[PDB]
């Protein structure tokens, strides 16, 4: 997810005021790239033997 | 990139692998404003003519 998008991207007005919201959704962003990365290692543990 | 990568990562060191440093968006070219097809021109020239 592009959680800049995903609260509303593509405007100038937007960032500026989801910005005074800090790493909000940076904290996501960072927490489903790991989920995604953990699907990976699934795959790999159960067919790559 | 390796600099996109770096303040990212915020290191000045990079590790062997991938990171997500940004978010790709092509933005608008030109603006399609499109009104229905008008037929009905108002008759404002019976009394001005
Ligand atoms: C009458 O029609 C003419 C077309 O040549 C237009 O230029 C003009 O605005 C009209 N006259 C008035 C008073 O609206």
């Amino acid at each position: 997810v592009d959680c800049t998008m995903y609260i509303c991207g593509d405007s100038t007005e937007c960032s500026n005021l989801l910005l005074q919201y800090g790493s909000f959704c940076t904290q996501l962003n960072r927490a489903l790239t790991g989920i995604a990365v953990e699907q990976d290692k699934n795959t790999q543990e159960v067919f790559a033997q | 990139p390796l600099s996109e990568t770096k303040c990212t990562l915020k290191s000045f060191t990079v590790e062997k692998g991938i990171y997500q440093t940004s978010n790709f968006r092509v933005q608008p070219t030109e603006s399609i404003v499109r009104f229905p097809n008008i037929t009905n021109l108002c008759p404002f020239g019976e009394v001005f003519n």
